[PDB]
C-alpha cells in the first residue's frame, strides 16, 4: 500500500512550483497528513499539516508566507504549493500519512532543485605516470554533472557549482539525460 | 519553537553490540517523542511513537526511554540491518521539530588510507583549463583533514567498511604555470604525508 | 459468575461504577475496616454510617462469587441512602460514573468527619498533588503547595502528528505546566521568569484515572471524545512523583468503566476481573469479565485493552510477579 508522490523538477530562482501525492488505499480525508523538508546539513523540517476533510490547515510560522496547502478527495491528490524559490529552497520533500498499527506511511521522495540555469559534460583521465611504485590505484573524473557513469571501484558523490557538478571515480576505460 | 539536541552526527558500534543514541529537548515535552530510521536513498521509517512504544514490524532490539526532557533510543544485539540514520521528533507542540540525524557504523581497527595524486591532462589543457586531484581512499578513521584556497572535496559513505575521499583544485592554465612552488592527516599519523613538480 | 445488577431506566451509571469499585479489594478491606473502626474509652458513642455499610453490603456481594445461580441484585437500597446526603440528581449531565464517584467519596468523607472522637481511617483513593516553581537564573525553588484528589481527571490532548494517544501522554499533559514571565525572585534580589512544576506527592493505593470523554461543545451541546487511548494492565507512576529517589510505585488494572453510544442510546458498562476467592481468597484473578447491568460475560484481556476507557481503577502492587 504505497503513497506515491510527483516526480522532481527544476526552476530558476524567483519562480513557484506545486507538488502532488496519491496512494493505493483510501481514508485520504479520513486521516491527517503532512509535508516535511529534508536537506543534508540543516536536516528535516516540518512545514505544515493538512486537514483534508476540510481545508483550514496549520503551517509553520517560518513558512506561512512561502508555503501553501490544498487537496482533493475523489481524486486522491494532496498538493503543496511553495513560492519565491532561492537556491537555498532546495531539498527533498516528503509527504507523510500516519497509521496506528503500522509505521506511518511515507512517499518516495521529491527532490526539488533550484539554480540559475536551464550540457552533457566532458570527461578527463587520471594517470599516475610518475611511476614511483616502490598494485596501483587510478581513475577518471567528470565535469559539470544525475550522471549515469568491475570490483575494486570507489565512486564519489557529486558536488556542484553553478548547477555543474564536479565528481570523480577510482579503480584506460572511464566507463569502468546525457550521452557518453 | 522547540529543538532537540542529538548527541552526535555519528556513532560507532560492533555487531551484536548495544548502542544508545539520545535526545535532549529545550523544554518539558512530556512523553511525546518519536524515533525514526532512514537508510541512504530511502524514505524515513517510524520506530517508536510514544517515548517507549513500538510499531508493528519493529524488533525487540529497539527500546525507547525517557520523560520530560532527556530521551534515549537503545538497540541491543545490533544487527547488520541497523546501520542507518536515526532521528527523534517531537509532537508535543506546534511546530513539530526533529533532530539533526545520527548515522551508525561498524567500528574497526584503524587503517591508513591509500593516497594518490594526478597531474593535469592534455585533454583538460586542450579545453583551456587546469585541475589537480588528490585521492585519499580506504581511510578507516573518519576525522580526516585535508588541505591556500580553491579546494573542493567529496566523500563516500562507509563501505571492510573503510571510507574514501576525493579532493580537487581548479585553475586556469596561465594561473597554474604562475606558481608551481606549491594535509592527509589522521589519528593514525604522526605528521602529514601528501603525495608540485611539473617537469 | 459475578452477580448482575438490575437497571430499569436511570441507574446504569451507578451499576457500572459499583462493579468497578467492587474490583478493588483495598476499597473493600478499607470499608470492612472503616465500618468496624472504633475507639475504646471515648465517652461519646459514634455516629452511625448508613452509606458506608450499605456500600459495603453491595460491594461484598459483587466481590464474591454468586450464591444463587445468575442472581441479579437490586442496588436501589443505595440510591435512597445517598439522598439522605445533599445529592439530588437534577440534570442528565449528572447521570455519570465519575460524578457519582465524587458524590460517593465526598459522602464517605462526611462520615469520617461525622464521628470525630473515634479515629476513622482515610479512604484509599486519597492522594495529593504538589505544585512548585523554580527559577532559571539561580536554580532554586519555592516551598511547595499541596492539593488533594480522588481521581486524576485527565483532559484528552488534541492531535498533532497523528501518533496513537497513550495514557502516558494524557498523564504528562496533566501533571506538567508552563513558565510564568513577570514575577520577581528572591535569590536574584530584584522581572523574572520561572518554571511551574506540577507533580503528585501522595499516591493512593487505589488510583482512579479519568478520561474527560464527555464535555460540552463550543455552544453548550454534549460533546463526546471518541479517539482511543492506549493503556496497559500494569502501569508505573515513578516519573510523576515528587520525591527524587529510587523507590518504585507500580499499579495493576482492576476495572475499566466504558461509555458506549450517546444520548438516546448512551450506556455505561464495566470490564473487571473475576473474583479471587476461588478457594484462594488472596489470588487476584487474570480472567476478565464484561458486565452490563444484569448481563455478565467472560472477556479476554485484548478485549479490555481495546475498549475506550472512561474510568480506570488501578491498584498498587509491589512487583510484577504474576
Ligand atoms: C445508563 N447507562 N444510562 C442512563 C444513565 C446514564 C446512561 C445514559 N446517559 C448518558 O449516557 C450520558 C450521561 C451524561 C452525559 C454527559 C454530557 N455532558 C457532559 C457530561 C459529563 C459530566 C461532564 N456527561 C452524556 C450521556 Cl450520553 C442514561
Ligand atoms: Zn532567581
Amino acid at each position: 500500500v504505497q503513497l506515491q508522490q510527483s516526480g522532481a523538477e527544476l526552476v530558476r530562482p524567483g519562480a513557484s512550483v506545486k507538488l502532488s501525492c496519491t496512494g493505493s488505499g483510501f481514508n485520504i480525508k479520513d486521516t491527517y497528513m503532512h509535508w516535511v523538508k529534508q536537506r543534508p546539513e540543516q536536516g528535516l523540517e516540518w512545514i505544515g499539516r493538512i486537514d483534508p476533510a476540510n481545508g483550514n490547515t496549520k503551517y509553520d510560522p517560518k513558512f506561512q508566507g512561502k508555503a501553501t496547502m490544498t487537496a482533493d478527495t475523489s481524486s486522491n491528490t494532496a498538493y503543496l504549493q511553495l513560492s519565491s524559490l532561492t537556491s537555498e529552497d532546495t531539498a527533498v520533500y516528503y509527504c507523510a500519512r500516519p497509521d496506528g498499527y503500522y509505521g506511518d506511511y511515507w512517499g518516495q521522495g521529491t527532490t526539488l532543485t533550484v539554480s540559475s540555469a536551464k550540457t552533457a559534460p566532458s570527461v578527463y583521465p587520471l594517470a599516475p605516470v610518475c611511476g614511483d611504485t616502490t598494485s596501483v590505484t587510478l581513475g577518471c573524473l567528470v565535469k559539470g554533472y544525475p550522471v549515469t557513469l568491475s570490483s575494486g571501484v570507489h565512486t564519489f558523490p557529486a558536488v556542484l557549482q553553478s548547477d555543474l557538478y564536479t565528481l570523480s571515480s577510482s579503480v584506460i576505460t572511464c566507463n569502468v539525460s546525457s550521452t557518453k | 519553537d522547540i529543538v532537540m539536541t542529538q548527541s552526535q552526527k555519528f556513532m560507532s558500534t560492533s555487531v551484536g553490540d548495544r548502542v544508545s543514541v539520545t535526545c535532549k529537548a529545550s523544554q518539558n515535552v512530556g512523553t511525546n517523542v518519536a524515533w525514526y530510521q532512514q537508510k541512504p536513498g530511502q524514505s524515513p521509517k517510524a520506530l517508536i511513537y510514544s517515548a517507549s512504544y513500538r510499531y508493528s514490524g519493529v524488533p525487540d532490539r529497539f527500546t525507547g526511554s525517557g520523560s520530560g526532557t532527556d530521551f534515549t533510543l537503545t538497540i541491543s544485539n545490533v544487527q547488520s540491518e541497523d546501520l542507518a540514520e536515526y532521528f527523534c521528533q517531537q509532537y508535543n507542540s506546534f511546530p513539530l521539530t526533529f533532530g539533526a540525524g545520527t548515522k551508525l557504523e561498524l567500528k574497526r581497527a584503524d587503517a591508513a588510507p591509500t593516497v594518490s595524486i594526478f597531474p593535469p591532462s592534455s585533454e583538460q589543457l586542450t579545453s583551456g583549463g587546469a585541475s589537480v586531484v588528490c585521492f585519499l581512499n580506504n581511510f578507516y578513521p573518519k576525522d580526516i583533514n585535508v588541505k591556500q584556497n580553491g579546494v573542493l572535496n567529496s566523500w563516500t559513505d562507509q563501505d571492510d567498511s573503510t571510507y574514501s575521499m576525493s579532493s580537487t583544485l581548479t585553475l586556469t592554465k596561465d594561473e597554474y604555470e604562475r606558481h608551481n612552488s606549491y594535509e592527509a592527516t589522521h589519528k593514525t599519523s604522526t605528521s602529514p604525508i601528501v603525495k608540485f613538480n611539473r617537469n | 459468575l459475578v452477580p448482575g445488577l438490575v437497571n430499569l431506566g436511570n441507574t446504569c451509571f451507578m451499576n457500572s461504577l459499583l462493579q468497578g469499585l467492587s474490583a478493588c479489594p483495598a476499597f473493600i478491606r478499607w470499608l470492612e475496616e472503616f465500618t468496624s473502626q472504633y475507639s475504646r474509652d471515648q465517652k461519646e458513642p459514634p455516629s452511625h454510617q448508613y452509606l458506608s455499610l450499605t456500600l459495603l453490603h453491595l460491594l461484598k456481594a459483587l466481590s464474591c462469587q454468586e450464591v444463587t445461580d445468575d442472581e441479579v441484585l437490586d442496588a436501589s437500597c443505595l440510591l435512597d441512602v445517598l439522598r439522605m446526603y445533599r445529592w439530588q440528581i437534577s440534570s442528565f449531565e449528572e447521570q455519570d460514573a465519575h460524578e457519582l464517584f465524587h458524590v460517593i467519596t465526598s459522602s464517605l468523607e462526611d462520615e469520617r468527619d461525622g464521628s470525630g472522637s473515634h479515629w476513622k481511617s482515610q479512604h484509599p483513593f486519597h492522594g495529593r498533588l504538589t505544585s512548585n516553581m523554580v527559577c532559571k537564573h539561580c536554580e532554586h525553588q519555592s516551598p511547595v503547595r499541596f492539593d488533594t484528589f480522588d481521581s486524576l481527571s485527565l483532559s484528552i490532548p488534541a492531535a498533532t502528528w497523528g501518533h496513537p494517544l497513550t495514557l502516558d501522554h494524557c498523564l504528562h499533559h496533566f501533571i506538567s505546566s508552563e513558565s510564568v514571565r513577570d514575577v520577581v525572585c528572591d535569590n536574584c534580589t530584584k522581572r523574572t521568569t520561572f518554571v511551574k512544576q506540577l507533580k503528585l506527592g501522595k499516591l493512593p493505593q487505589c488510583l482512579c484515572i479519568h478520561l474527560q470523554r464527555l464535555s460540552w461543545s463550543s455552544h453548550g451541546t454534549p460533546l463526546k471524545r471518541h479517539e482511543h487511548v492506549q493503556f496497559n494492565e500494569d502501569l508505573s507512576m515513578d516519573e510523576y512523583k515528587y520525591h527524587s529517589n529510587a523507590s518504585t510505585y507500580l499499579f495493576r488494572l482492576m476495572a475499566v468503566v466504558v461509555h458506549h453510544g450517546d444520548m438516546h442510546s448512551g450506556h455505561f458498562v464495566t470490564y473487571r476481573r473475576s473474583p479471587p476467592s476461588a478457594r484462594n481468597p488472596l489470588s487476584t484473578s487474570n480472567q476478565w469479565l464484561w458486565v452490563s447491568d444484569d448481563t455478565v460475560r467472560k472477556a479476554s484481556l485484548q478485549e479490555v485493552l481495546s475498549s475506550s476507557a472512561y474510568l480506570l481503577f488501578y491498584e498498587r502492587v509491589l512487583e510484577v510477579l504474576f
